[PDB]
């Protein structure tokens, strides 16, 4: 989903504009629209206020969000005086439904006066509209009267389309807040219309009975939704009731053809309100639909013990199996995670239907966050793999963003499923467009595997420097889906020791560019091929004091992020599970054994020339020092041999055979002075090595007597880097 | 080897003083010939010094005040005390150490909230409801002396869905479809704040009468909230422990019920109870959820209980188990079973030491010896204990230097315990032989021998006056 830019929609302040959401595709024309439910909306009604409006926003390019005029007439007048009806307050669009052509909104909290009586009772109603016409449907509007019947009905609390149009309506108030399921067929609504009678009953309609006294307070039909648990092509009822079983809360699925109850599932926590939210839909790729149950007040105990309010979501996967067989909880204290639920489709078009789930007070500054959790074999993901949230600035009310969704329709047909998300604190609606996936993998590969750090057979272009210079190489293909066009873009970055990291030498170029990086823009034809280029680097002779170490190749690729949009005007995505990042080891063998660790070992000796030195004057002095090396050679080895205060380093003997010819530049940062002697170039196996090193003395006064000394010897490579510590000492006579 | 008093070369009783509060200055004429004058007080008997004539009487403290802590709290014949009193002599440097004990005497002070339901399903159980809030306030007398109680009432959130709207008349008398009489409904009421009239509580409870409303649940969990945070409307005191008691016969309205009535705001948790004392938020702010409830119950302090009818007490049962620290009793004509639980609150009901008026150039440490005798060093608390338990903290004192100031004084102060534990210092820096120039001790006299120091007169310089300006020659 595109998050970086998404669509928003403003209505009127203070509207609740985007309480609910759907999208509108009617037969008429191409056009494609968004409903949002603004129940708290000033309409062009007569003696109304606050009646509730539904705005229609297109998709178009510019447009802007336009009411659609359901009813304009106000409340009716009893005969004499008095108003039959109370059109005030009454919450029109707190729900939006639409099936191609057809669109219901509810107003759960529209009252009237009954005749035989003055009352004024909350039935609820709903307008639905066709391509042409627009009927009221107020089943709880009937001849039973008050909460013993169906007086507080508030029938239109919640409701959706069955596949073949049929209307559902949950009224949670009837027969004393038991709750009722009902439903009837477009035609059956038209076909009983008749506006001039208030008590109008429909001679078809499915409802739900009048149960014991027990289960008062239940509040049945609090949401419903539909898909098909029976499995005869006639889609099935699924109705929370956050309130039933003693408040431990159940969700109903009744067959779709008599309204008999199929399956119950039941929440695991009293007040829990298990059954805020429902959604029916296939996760795991089979052909049978499977439930989630949103309880937005779960909690569950924290480190300490206490119990934290978190919200959680139950997935029941059928064949219905009573027990639920995965959840998801929120990771955020008064979140309500699971206040909504919406089938995305195949969000990603990976073959499994994913899920969006909904917490209104999720997120930073609470401000309310939307996950999505991807579909697959054996159910959804335990982990989200996005997250939504209000790129607007926080305020004192909240925006209660992600109250409302609705998601499995494309919008701007590119191929991938759209979301619509609802924040009705602040009287906005957002559209999230999903962007086309690319998914693509890599190779990295180097014909001499192995490294010669002595070889140097390949020379330099037009230069007599020779270099052990190797070959190398890289491959990318990349496949798609959608509209994505097959010329893909995309851009790699070659490294040969990035690794090297605090500004250590840099060890390795490429032949060409005489760089130690690359960036090479690259296009491929999705799923067309796998397509491979070759390059040659070299080592930059040997100036690293590195030797120790492999040289860490290195690459990395991304999307071309300067390539055009496409047609649909958006991006594509790197799948996440791609190796968008990727390594290997180059090894290094001078003489280094046939397993290639070789296992160096160090011995020393050190000695002195004039070991009685005098006092008052410029005296000469020598050291002498030998070492002996044990295992598959030595390399990188160094005299780290410390030094008096009272005498200066005046070179090493490099006069006479007998002495190893080393390069000594002394160092003084510290009183730790150090001679720092190289042994040379490097050396095989059972080598021996004799030096001597020059010093002036310039001992001021008799306080002292004695100057001494102390060295250490690197290894070869890591194992025993650094050998331990050697003395001596130089007498002063007088 | 030698001791710091003699290796320093000391001339004087005030050098001597000032050296160490360990040296001794002998000033007894028949100190043998050669010995030092200053010492330890052991070197200068041994070399026959006079113990009377010896500048160091060792430092003391002792009591100024000791009356015994009392036993009962009840303060038959006199007022009660729990801390006793004590005076401190140091040298300059000195330092000393001593100890004390308090004991919780006294009843602890404890605060209960009483909500009434009454709603129109009470009318039945309105007598039970008083006679449970009448033997409350009373049964609790004979626990703790100093009770605060109050009480306040709910019914339900006063729109739609729930009030009786429909005639003019219902909104006056909401049971005028039953052509009977009854109160206009209310959210929640703030009746009696927290007081120790308890008569004025007996009275007030039984002049309340029902309301009406609609639907079984009641709005009580929107009182709990408001009780719990308007603790200045309420009255909780601070230190007391808060007990409320919640009267139900019904259900409860929980979160995202308000939707039915078009509230969708979650509660905010905050106090909004006005002059009117009536609960302002109500048609306008959902009911609160069992979460938001157990964080401001702790945050506050506060033990809730439910007082139940039998038809519920499941229901709120497992409530409780979801609040922490929470507990539920039956209601009925016979209200010993929810009297219990007020028994068991304050069967399961702490000291901290302070100080104050500190000298300035004086020092304290503190150490504790908490139940079943337990040392504990460093500390200056000690929890867990009961009524009638005794605990005890052993303080060691320092100074450095010496004030001018002959005597001055400071307390400890535990927390709560009314009682003080004032100390009375006084600093003893002085020489007895001090007391009264011209001394024989300087060279043939010329000088004042004070400090060590002769201070030599015209034509003498020197410590003892040895030397004089026209022989003492820069070279
Ligand atoms: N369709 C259905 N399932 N009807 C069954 C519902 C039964 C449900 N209860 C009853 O009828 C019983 C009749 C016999 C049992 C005594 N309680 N009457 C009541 O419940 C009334 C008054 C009363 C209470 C107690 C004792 C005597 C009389 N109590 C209320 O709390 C008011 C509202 C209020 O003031 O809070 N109404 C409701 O709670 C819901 N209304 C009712 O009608």
């Amino acid at each position: 989903l595109d998050v970086d830019s998404p669509a928003e929609y403003s209505g009127p302040e203070g509207s609740y504009f985007g309480f609910a959401v759907d999208f509108f595709v009617p037969s008429a024309s191409s056009r494609m629209f968004l409903l949002v439910g603004a129940p708290k909306a000033n309409t062009t009604q007569p003696g109304i206020v606050e009646g509730g409006q539904v705005l229609k926003c297109d998709w178009s390019s510019t447009r802007r969000c336009q009411p659609i005029e359901f009813d304009a007439t106000g409340n009716r007048d009893y005969a004499k005086d008095d108003p039959l009806e109370f059109k005030s307050h009454q919450w029109f669009g707190a729900s939006v439904r639409s099936k191609q052509d057809k669109i219901l909104a509810c107003a759960p909290l529209y009252h009237w006066r009954t005749e035989m009586k003055q009352e004024r009772e909350p039935v609820g109603t709903c307008f639905l509209q066709d391509g042409t016409k627009t009927v009221e449907y107020a089943p709880c509007r009937s001849q039973d009267i008050d909460a013993d019947g169906q007086g507080f009905c508030q029938g239109g609390f919640s409701i959706d389309f069955t596949k073949a149009d049929r209307v559902l309506l949950g009224g949670p108030g009837s027969f004393y807040w038991q709750g009722q399921l009902i439903s009837d067929q477009v035609a059956e609504i038209v076909s009983k219309y008749d506006p001039n009678v208030y008590s109008i009953k429909y001679n078809n309609q499915l409802a739900t009975r009048t149960a014991q006294a027990i289960f008062d307070d239940s509040y049945l039909g609090y949401s419903v939704a539909v898909g098909d648990f029976n499995g005869d092509g006639i889609d099935d009822f699924v109705s929370g009731v956050p309130r039933a079983a003693r408040t431990l809360g159940m969700v109903y699925i009744y067959d779709g053809k008599n309204m008999s109850s199929l399956y119950n599932f039941t929440g695991e926590q009293m007040a829990a309100y298990f059954g805020f939210s429902v959604a029916a839909t296939d996760i795991n790729g089979d052909d049978y639909a499977d439930v989630f149950i949103g309880a937005p007040l779960f909690m569950d105990r924290g480190s300490d013990g206490k119990l934290q309010e978190v919200g959680q979501v139950s997935v029941s996967l059928q064949r219905s199996g009573d027990f639920q067989t995965t959840k998801l909880n929120g990771f955020e204290v008064f979140a309500r995670f699971g206040s909504a639920i919406a089938p995305l489709g195949d969000l990603d078009q990976d073959g499994f239907n994913d899920i969006a789930i909904a917490a209104p007070y999720g997120g930073e500054d609470k401000k309310g966050i939307v996950y999505i959790f991807n579909g697959r074999s054996t159910g959804l993901n335990a982990v989200p793999s996005q997250i939504l949230e209000g790129q607007w600035a926080a305020r004192s009310m909240p925006p209660s963003f992600g109250y409302s969704m609705k998601g499995a329709t494309d919008i701007d047909k590119n191929g991938y499923p759209d979301l619509i998300v609802g924040a009705f604190g602040v009287d906005r609606a957002i559209l999230y467009r999903a962007r086309p996936v690319i998914t693509v993998n890599a190779g990295l590969e180097v014909y001499p595997s192995i490294l010669n750090q002595d070889n140097k057979t390949c020379s330099l272009p037009g230069t007599a420097l020779k270099v052990s210079c190797f070959n190398v190489r890289f491959c990318l293909k990349a496949d798609g889906k959608g509209v994505l066009p097959r010329k893909l873009n995309f851009q790699v970055e070659l490294l040969l020791d990035k690794l090297k990291q605090k500004g250590a030498i840099r060890r390795a170029l490429f032949l060409y560019s005489r760089s130690p990086s690359h960036s090479k823009n690259m296009t491929i034809s999705r799923g067309g091929l796998m397509q491979c280029e070759e390059l040659i680097a070299y080592l930059r002779e040997s100036e690293f004091r590195d030797k120790l170490t492999p040289i860490t190749i290195f690459m990395e690729y991304r999307l071309d992020y300067r390539t055009a949009a496409d047609t649909t005007g958006l991006q594509p995505i790197l799948n996440q599970f791609t190796p968008a990042n990727i390594s290997r080891q180059a090894h290094i063998l001078l003489d280094c054994g046939e397993d290639n660790v070789c296992k160096p070992k160090l011995e020393v000796s050190v000695d002195s020339d004039q070991k009685k030195i005098y006092i008052g004057d410029d005296n000469p002095l020598t050291l002498i020092v030998k070492a002996q090396n044990q295992g598959e050679g030595a390399y990188e080895a160094e005299l780290i041999v410390s030094i008096p205060l009272q005498a200066d380093f005046i070179g090493v003997v490099r006069n006479n055979e007998a002495l190893a010819r080393l390069s000594c530049a002394f160092k003084t940062e510290n009183q730790t002075r150090q001679v720092v002697c190289d042994l040379g170039n490097p050396m095989k196996a059972g080598t021996q090595l004799l030096a001597g090193l020059r010093f002036s003395v310039h001992q001021q006064s008799e306080m002292d007597t004695s100057v001494k000394f102390d060295l250490q010897i690197q290894s070869s490579n890591l194992f025993d880097k650094v050998s331990p510590v050697v003395s001596h000492k130089v007498d002063l006579a007088v | 080897g030698p001791n710091i008093c003699t290796t320093r070369g000391v001339s004087s009783c005030q050098q001597c003083l000032a050296v160490s509060p360990m040296c001794a200055w002998c000033s007894d004429e028949a100190l043998p010939l050669g010995s030092p004058r200053c010492d330890l007080k052991e070197n200068l008997l041994k070399d026959n010094c006079a113990p009377e004539s010896i500048e160091f009487p060792v430092s003391e403290a002792r009591v100024l005040e000791d009356r015994p802590l009392s036993d009962k709290g009840s303060g038959d014949s006199s007022q009660v005390t729990q801390v006793q009193r004590i005076a401190l002599r140091l040298r300059p440097d000195d330092s000393k150490n001593f100890s004390i004990q308090v004991r919780q005497v006294e009843d602890y002070p404890v605060d209960i909230y009483y909500l009434m339901d009454l709603s129109y399903s009470m009318k039945d159980d309105l007598w039970s409801i008083q006679n449970l809030g009448t033997k409350l306030a009373t049964q609790m007398r004979k626990l703790t002396s100093n009770l605060r109680i109050g009480f306040g009432a709910f019914v339900d959130k006063p729109v739609s869905p729930y009030m009786y709207i429909s005639p003019p008349e219902a909104l006056e008398n909401p049971c005028y479809d039953m052509k009977t009489t009854c109160l206009p409904m209310f959210g929640y009421k703030h009746v009696l704040t927290l007081t120790d009239q308890v008569t004025r509580f007996n009275e007030e409870v039984k002049k309340q009468s029902v309301s009406r409303n609609r639907d079984a649940p009641e709005g009580g969990f929107d009182a709990i909230m408001q009780a719990t945070v308007c603790d200045e409307k309420i009255g909780w005191r601070n230190d007391a422990s808060h007990l409320l008691v919640f009267t139900t016969d019904a259900k409860t309205h929980i979160a995202l019920d308000g939707r039915l009535a078009g509230i969708v705001q979650p509660n905010d948790g905050q106090c909004h109870v006005g002059s009117d004392n009536h609960y302002s938020a109500s048609t306008t702010m959902d009911y609160p959820s069992l979460g938001l409830m157990t964080e401001k119950l702790s945050q506050k302090n506060i033990n809730l209980i439910f007082a139940v009818t039998e038809n519920v007490v499941n229901l709120y049962q497992n409530y409780s188990e979801l609040i922490p620290g929470t507990t539920v009793g039956v209601l009925s004509m016979d209200s010993s079973n929810v009297l219990q639980l007020i028994v068991d609150a304050y069967g399961k009901i702490k000291v901290e030491l302070e100080v104050r008026d500190l000298p300035e150039e004086l020092s304290l440490s503190f150490n504790a010896t908490c139940l079943n005798n337990e040392v504990i060093p460093g500390l200056k608390s000690c929890m867990g204990l009961k009524i009638g338990d005794t605990v005890s903290f052993s303080i060691e004192a320092k100074v450095r230097g010496c004030p001018q100031e002959k005597e001055k004084s400071f307390t400890i102060k535990p927390v709560g315990f009314k009682d003080s534990l004032i100390v009375q210092v006084t600093f003893d820096c002085d020489c007895a032989c001090q007391a009264q120039p011209n001394s024989h001790r300087c060279n043939n006299g010329n000088g004042t021998f004070e400090c060590g120091v002769c201070r030599c007169g015209p034509g003498w310089l020197g410590s003892q006056c040895e030397c004089s300006e026209e022989d003492y020659r820069p070279s």
